[PDB]
Formats: structure tokens, sequence, C-alpha cells
RNA sequence: AGAGCGCAAGGGUAGAAGGGGGCCUGACUGCGAGGCCUGCAAGCCGAGCAGGGGCGAAAGCCGGGCCUAGUGAACCGGUGGU
RNA sequence: CCACCAGCCUACCAAACCCUGUCAAACUCCGAAGGGUCCCAGGUGGAGCCUGGGAGUGAGGGCGCGAGCGAUAACGUCCGCGU
RNA sequence: UCCCCCGUGCCCAUAGCGGCGUGGAACCACCCGUUCCCAUUCCGAACACGGAAGUGAAACGCGCCAGCGCCGAUGGUACUGGGCGGGCGACCGCCUGGGAGAGUAGGUCGGUGCGGGGG
């Protein structure tokens, strides 16, 4: 959504992420400007980010445009952001990551059982005029160890995917417990 | 251009039943012969070894060409033999040639095959190609008894231009073959 | 090791040599190997001894 | 098929015991058989 | 597929890349380095007679004569399948001395 | 415990700790995990002992993704003897691991539970540690 | 002092390293005999004015200029160029 | 090119060094440019030359085998020989 | 569940297969930093070349970082450039 | 001077694997014959030799599609000669010149000298 990035130099990036105004770079077919955000607002919120929104940057030049993230770099040590990548947007359908909104409790769960969630992100092609929100995937029959997969969930009219089909979106397994001190052997 | 019976036979009966209920529109695309190999695979010439090849050479006569005596290539350690060269004769044989073969074959060979229910309509290897095989080798018309000594099958292995399921087997059948149903 | 016995391929002509090693485990029998001597060209060179 | 020792050719019958007469080119001057 | 560069073979000093295609014979001869050539001798897009062997014979030394008006002296004969058939223009007399 | 029970090379030495995780320290599995904050070696026994007091602890609970695999020789050598003499021999097998590697998960479990039970699974594991749910956690396979 | 059971080994030899490279690099003359690389395998490949005996290894004809040749899809070849 | 490339691997290799064949027999004579190596001593790659010979129409190849071990200074003697 | 030969399969064991995470000195698709070497130029310095006589000197040891052995103990102890 | 095809070198998969489309009047590949050079560890496959009919199917020459393959910025981290420090340590931070991998973007189903056959 909002986040005011203000445009960046030739300054160290050192400084910048431990003054708040943390380093990051956009990009998109031919441009490769330079940017920054902040340290607190960005963070927070990108916790209801990820590459589900369109986060608009309010450039201090006249100018706020959104983007999409992309290749966001951790510090390792002590993991917690220290750069971001942002892939700007058209319309012309192009591929991102889409949710899925799990939705149904049945036999293997309940039962017993624990939830396999997959790819909870999975790689699908989208016109960004219709940028659908999420897609509810749904469990429903689905004992232990079985699965749910390729075209079982919803395409809206203007989603369109391309993973395997194959590949399990999602599972479920197991619960273990103290009986596997008898497995143990 | 030695004319032989199944010369003349499948001569005239490939070309317009495959113009009928096929038709390639283009007259060189239709499949027909190709290569007539045959390979019995022993192993048992572990010794013994080239006397055990004379039994194969009298076959060599009864198609009218020599074979070329084709082997092993690893380090077996069950059935004997080592290295790679035992008995596995592989006899190449062609267009006018395979004709006199595949006539005393498919004219007297697959008669006394006292099994006979029809050749495999199975066996084939879908890029029109038909390999089987076979168990006396005096099911071929010219062997008489006081030469045979154990037991003597062999693989047939015919290549066609075909590679395609259903004009393989016609043209088998436009050729005469015995068959399953 | 032997049975492979070595010798030094005398020449005719009163000497002149050229030095190998048999093979007594193959049917090599006594070895007229053509080589060429100090003095000439390749003429003979038949085996000695060891 | 050219070489030294190849075992030959020549025409042959299949004087079948029902009555064929078909012209072969074995390498048996001449047989006959079943069908 | 008889590539292995016998034109590796054919490394060795001074070429004659010929190539016969079943109707003409495409034969030529190659300066290296530069990449640069120099004759394209052939037999039935030379306007000259019509048969494989017989144009052969005389073209090869047709050759003869035009390589010893350019002031060369020898090259090397070039083929992958070539299997040699005399062809005793063999462009050897013809020019090259090479037979 | 659970290891290699025949690789390449038997006695295998120690090396260098320096740091960086070399990669993995993300979630893509289970709901809440526990990460390393010292950078050495890290014993299979003491995978089991946090295995052990976790399992124990939660019986008929979730599953685990320990993202751990302790295949490295020890190189532990007779007791009352001299130097020299030989090199140690493939005892304690444990693993390279520096701090931030997402050591390990569990799934299908509420928050607090998941909570005190990776907190002593952990409190076990020869150091100090920390807990991590799957939020931040986004887009590295 | 009680010395617990021990052990010995085998693993004691070692190969003696015998001086590897190549020799020459671009610019410098041979000068006919002047080798330039001992080399395992083709890890460089002769050409113009360079020869290469028996250890796999290449050497001097002219009294050359050094010069190195890129061709991946044959690997990577060593020619010398002298006066010309 | 993970096959095979005698026997350890490493390395390299199919645009062969692999696998089959025809004619042979260069595991030659006299040298030796110049380098690698290294205290020495040995070890080592070897253009090119002169005799003569094999192969291939020829270009061209042959002073052993894809290679990195298959080694023993000097006296004391033994045989053939100048 | 039949033989003209086969039809058929499990909330059974079970390779290949791939996705997800993956570790390695003797694994290498990529590969730095640097280091090493030759050409040009500067570099006047108890530099370098050649020869000759005169020397000695060859258990080295604390320290830093790169590897080992120990036990990620030793005023341990073994190489490495550096001191 | 130019377009196309056939012999060829060169950069070295941005060059190719797949799919689709297309011509053969020329060159080209087949094709047919094995009388004939050649030759099959056996085979007219072949390498060849003798060329009518016929073909553009397989081969090929050219394109259109990224689906796989490959190339892959750079924003930027990992580290590293040089120098400076903190703790018991394992290791860690600072200033300087440098600075990959990964993969994000994107790209490419390539281009160039000679020679000849045709307009």
């Amino acid at each position: 959504y909002r986040l005011k990035a203000y445009y960046r130099e030739g300054e160290k990036p050192s400084a910048l992420r431990r003054a708040g105004k943390l380093p990051g770079v956009m990009y998109n077919r031919h441009l490769n400007r330079k940017v920054y955000v902040d340290l607190v607002e960005f963070d927070k919120v990108f916790r209801q980010a990820s590459i589900h929104h369109v986060i608009v940057l309010e450039l201090p030049d006249g100018q706020s445009l959104p983007t999409l993230v992309r290749q966001v770099n951790l510090d390792k040590r002590r993991r917690r952001p220290e750069h971001v990548d942002f892939f700007v947007l058209s319309d012309e359908p192009v591929e991102m990551y889409v949710p899925l909104r799990f939705v149904g409790t049945p036999a293997g769960v309940r039962a017993g059982g624990v939830l396999q969630e997959i790819h909870r992100d999975i790689l699908v092609k989208v016109s960004p005029r219709n940028i659908p929100e999420f897609i509810e995937v749904d469990v429903s029959g689905l004992e232990i160890g079985d699965s749910l997969h390729a075209s079982d969930l919803k395409l809206p009219p203007g989603v369109e995917l391309a993973v395997s089909p194959e590949e399990t979106i999602a599972a479920v397994v197991p619960p273990e417990d103290v009986e596997k001190l008898a497995e143990e052997a | 251009p030695l004319d032989v019976a199944l010369k003349r036979k499948y001569y005239e009966e490939v070309r317009p039943e495959l113009i009928r209920r096929f038709g390639y529109q283009n007259v060189w695309e239709v499949p027909r012969l190709e290569k007539v190999v045959i390979n019995q695979g022993l192993g048992e010439a572990k010794e013994d070894a080239r006397i055990l090849e004379k039994a194969a050479q009298e076959l060599a006569l009864i198609t009218g060409q020599k074979p070329a005596v084709t082997r092993a290539k690893k380090s077996i350690s069950n059935f004997k033999l080592r290295k790679g060269m035992p008995i596995g004769l592989r006899v190449t044989l062609r267009r006018d040639r395979m004709w006199i073969f595949l006539e005393k074959l498919l004219n007297v060979a697959l008669p006394r095959i006292r099994d006979f229910r029809g050749l495999n309509p199975n066996s084939f290897d879908g890029r029109g190609n038909y390999n089987l095989g076979l168990r006396e080798q005096l099911i071929f018309p010219e062997i008489t008894y006081d030469m045979v000594d154990a037991l003597r099958g062999m693989d047939i292995a015919v290549v066609t231009t075909a590679e395609t399921d259903e004009e393989a087997r016609a043209l088998l059948e436009l050729l005469g073959f015995p068959f399953r149903k | 090791v032997r049975i492979k016995l070595l010798l030094e391929c005398t020449e005719c002509k009163r000497r002149n040599y050229a030095t190998e090693k048999n093979k007594r485990n193959t049917p090599n029998k006594l070895e007229l190997r053509k080589y060429c001597p100090w003095c000439r060209k390749h003429t003979v060179h038949r085996e000695v001894k060891i | 098929m050219k070489e030294g020792i190849h075992p030959k050719l020549v025409p042959a019958r299949i004087i079948c015991g029902c009555g064929n007469v078909i012209e072969t080119y074995s390498t048996k001057p001449e047989i006959y058989v079943e069908v | 597929k008889f590539r292995v560069r016998n034109r590796i073979k054919r490394t060795g000093r001074l070429r004659l890349s010929v190539f016969r295609s079943l109707k003409h014979i495409y034969a030529q001869i190659i300066d290296d380095e530069k990449g640069v050539t120099l004759v394209s001798a052939s037999s039935l897009a030379l306007k000259l007679k019509g048969n494989k062997t017989e144009v052969a014979r005389q073209v090869g030394r047709a050759l003869a004569e035009k390589a010893l008006a350019l002031g060369i002296k020898q090259v090397a004969f070039d083929r992958g399948p070539y299997k040699y058939h005399g062809r005793v223009k063999a462009l050897a007399e013809g020019a090259r001395e090479g037979g | 415990m659970l290891m290699p029970r025949r690789m390449k090379y038997r006695k295998q030495q120690r090396g260098r700790l320096k740091g960086a995780t070399k990669g993995g320290d993300y979630v893509a599995f289970g709901d809440y995990g526990l990460v390393a904050l010292e950078p050495a070696w890290i014993t299979a026994q003491q995978i089991e002992a946090a295995r052990v007091a976790m399992v124990r602890h939660f019986r008929r609970g979730g599953k685990i993704f320990i993202r751990i695999f302790p295949d490295k020789p020890y190189t532990k050598k007779p007791l009352e003897v001299r130097m020299g003499k030989g090199k140690g021999n493939v005892e304690g097998y444990v693993a390279v691991v520096k701090p931030g590697r997402v050591m390990f998960e569990v799934a299908g479990v509420t928050e607090e539970q998941a909570m005190e039970a990776l907190r002593i699974a952990g409190h076990k594991l020869p150091i100090k540690t920390k807990i991590v749910r799957r939020d931040a956690y986004d887009e590295a396979q | 002092a009680h010395k617990k059971g021990l052990g010995s080994t085998r693993n004691g030899r070692d190969s003696q390293a015998k001086r590897l490279g190549v020799k020459r690099y671009e610019g410098q003359v041979v000068r006919a005999g002047n080798i330039l690389v001992r080399q395992r395998g083709t890890r460089f490949k002769p050409g113009k004015n360079v020869g290469m005996g028996r250890d796999f290894t290449l050497f001097a004809l002219v009294d050359g200029v050094v010069e190195f040749q890129d061709r991946g899809r044959l690997g990577r070849y060593v020619h010398v160029r002298p006066l010309a």
C-alpha cells in the first residue's frame, strides 16, 4: 500500500539502513532507479505486504508509482532486512505468487493429522488490471498422507497458471507422539 | 531384379490398399520393407564354442547369406564367460534376399509351429519393426533330421520403413502374415 | 619376470647389436627381426643368448 | 552377398500336400512341403 | 560422419578442399589462415563434359596448368569420406605433384 | 540417532567455524521453530536430547521438521595414553551449524505450546537459542 | 603409567611432487629446445611452430614469440609466432 | 563422452589415445639445438641434421605403447667381438 | 482369476523420478581477493651480475593470521608467508 | 554492386534440443542397376561404380513459436592484499582499494571473410 520512498544517489548504503532510510532498489524493463524506504513503517506495512499486494512508492520528486517486491536481503546474522528489490508494474499479464486460503477440515484432519501447507505461494500469471487478492484451495475430503494439487483449485477467468501441473499445493501427515519411544528401537 | 512370388504379391498388394484405406499423397512416403535381420543370443558356447557355431552356419545356408558373430561386452560371472566373445549370431539380410527368406518363411515355416495359434500382435516395437522369437531351427524347410543336435530357436528381427501401429500390421497383412486374429 | 627372457639381437656380418626381449610363453621362437646396426642400414638382426 | 563361399541360390518348388505349385528361388533346388 | 577432422590431417600444410556431391564434383583449392581459397574446378558447372570419372581426369590436369600459371607448387587433397578412387586426374599430376 | 552408515573418509578433520549459515535460515516448513546463536559444531546426541524432551512433553503432538543433519566425525582418542600414536576415531557424529540457521520446527500445534516446547527443546541444545514463526520469512527457496 | 591399547598406520607414504605447470607465457622467446609446459593431459594444445613430445609437453621449434589461443569447442591452445 | 583407454589414482581423451584390418617391424646408426629440474650426481621434453628403411597416390608419419612407478654410481668379473 | 494370453490390484512393502531444504579437503557448473611472471618506464641504491680467496651456519624461539595433530586442552607440537 | 542455393573458414551453445511451415526449374538428397572400379570381421547398408522413370518423404536450405537449453544486467551482499582495534575463547566490528556466486530484470532460437552456380 502506502510507503514514502526517497530517491538514492551514490552514498554508502551502510549509512542508509543505520539511519532509518533503508536501502532498496527498483527496476522494470529498462529502468533501475535508486531509492530507499524507511526502517519502521516499511517493515510494518511489509507484514501486510509480500508479493501479494501492490505497494505504492511516493517519491518526493512529484512521482508516486506502484511496484511488487522481489529478491529481499536479510542480514543473515541477526536476521532482519538490509535490502529489497522492487519490480514495477504495468497491466499486461505477468507473473507472481498466489497465496492459498486453505478452506476445509477433512478426515485425516480432525481425527489427528497435521496440515501440510506446501506451495503456500504458487507461480502464476495474471493480468495486472485484475489483481486477484487470493485464491481459496480446499482440502475437504483429504485423509492423512494424501494431497491436493494441480487443477483442483479456483482459477479466476483472468487467472492463468504454470507450475507443473502436478506439484502438491498442500497435504496432511501423521501427528507424532511418545509411542515413538516404541518405534525408537 | 529377381522376381519372387512374394515380390509380385507385396508389389501390387501394398500400393492401392494403402492408397485407399490410407493415403500419404506423395508417392515416396508409403513405408515398406527395410532390413531382415536374425539373432540368436546364446552364451552356451561357454566352451565347445565354434562347434556350436557350425550348427548356426547351416542356418546361414538355408537363407543363402553368411552371418557375422556378434558378441558380449562385459564380465559375466554366472553363465560363465567374461570380456565378451560368445555365440551371438547377427545375420543381416536385404531386398531380394529377404524375399526368398520370408518366402519359405511365410509359406512353409509358420505351419509347423505345432503351438500355432497365430503371430503375436503385441510384440511390435511401434516404430515400424516387429521382433519375436522361435523354438526349432528345423521349422525352416531345408534342414533335415540328421543335422540338428539339442535345441535351437532364433529371435526374428524384421525392421520396416514404417513408424506407426495400424500401418505396420497392415503392411504385414498385405504381405500375408498369420497373426493372432 | 622371465618366460619372457631378454636377449641382445646380435646381427650377422660379424657383430653389431640392438637389445630386446623374447617371449617363451608366446609361440615366439628365435627372432630375426629387421633392425639397423651401428654400421650400415636396416639389414637383418637375429637372436642370441641372454 | 559376393565374397567367396556363399551358400548359393537357385529355383525350387512347393509341391505341397494340397496341390500347390509355388515358384521359388531358394538355396535348395527342390523343396516341397504341406501348404 | 567422417569428420574426425581428417581435415586436421589437412591442417598439415596447404589445402585442396574438394567434395563430390552426386552429380558435379565440387573440387576446390583453399589457401588457409586467410580462409582464402583459390580454385573452384568442377564437372558439370564447369560447362565441360558430363561424366564423373572422365571430366575428373581432364579437369584434374586442367587444374595442373592453372596452378602452374599462378606460381604455386603443392597443396593437399581433402575430404571426409574420400576413400580415394584414383581418378588419376587425382589433382596431383594436376599441378600439386603430390601423386 | 541417525547418520550415514558408510560415507567416504572415516577419519575427517575439524576445520574452521566462521559464519553465515551458508543458507537455510528461512522457514519454509513447520509452524514454529528454532534458530542457532553460536557458530560451531552441534551434536547429534543433543539433537535427540531435544527431540526426546520435546516430543515427550507433548505426547500425541504434531510433526517435526529437523533441517539439520549431524554427519561429521569426532576425532576422539583413548584415555591415559601418550600423544601421537595415531589420529582420533570417528566418534561423535555432529554437524556444521552457525547462528541463524533455522535448525528445527514443528507444525499442527498452538502458539503457546510451540513456545514452551521449543523453549525447553532448544534450551537443551548446547548453546543459546531463538524461536521463530513464519511471517517475515518469505520467499528464498 | 598404564598406557591402554594403541594402534598403527600405513598412510605415512607420500609421492614426490615433481615440478609441474607451464614454463613460458605470452612474450618470451624460445630457441628450438626451450620447453614451455610440463602438463599432464591436454590442458593446453600445440599448434603453429610448437611441438609436443612424450609426456604431454609443448616446446620449441623456432625462435618464436609466445601466444595463447582460446578455442573452447576444442579447448585451449598454445601457439608460437616468431618473425615472418 | 559418466564407456573403454594392461595393472594405483589423478588427469586427459571419442574432431581418439578407443574397437577391426592390409603391408610391415623406427623398443634404428652417427648426433644433438635448447630448456625443466636440481648442491652434486642422476633423472627429463627433445627442433633439426646425415645414412637407410616401412607405410600411405600424396600431404606426412615412425629414435617404442595417452601419460605420472615397472629402478641400482663406481669399481671385481663373465661371454661374444675390435 | 483364465488360459489362444492374460485380465487385475491394495488407508501393503518397494527403486527410478522430482519438488522442497541440504553437507563435503581428497566432490567441482562459476570463481574472487591476491599472488606469480614477462614488456615499457621511472627506481642511484651496503642493489643485481661474474670471478676468486676468506668466512661461518644448518636443535632456532615468543607473536600474528592460513591448515594439522590434541579434546574447536597444553609455556603441546608439526608445516605456511609474515615478524 | 545486389537476393537465393551448393563447397568452406571463423567467432564458440545468445550458436542448439523440440514444434510448426516451405522449395527443388538450378544446385542438392534420394532413387534405380550392381554389367563395372570398390568393398562388406555378413549385408549394394556402406565406400563405391552405371544413370532413365520418379520424389522433395527421410536428409537438407530457409523461416515462425522460449516450451526446454543457454546467455545473466546489476542494486547489492560473501569474502579478500593493506591497516586499526574488542573479549578467556570460538570469533567479531571499523577505514581503504577491490568484489564473485546466486538468482531478480533481460536477452538469444545466432553472425562473418573466400569460392562458385543462377537474375
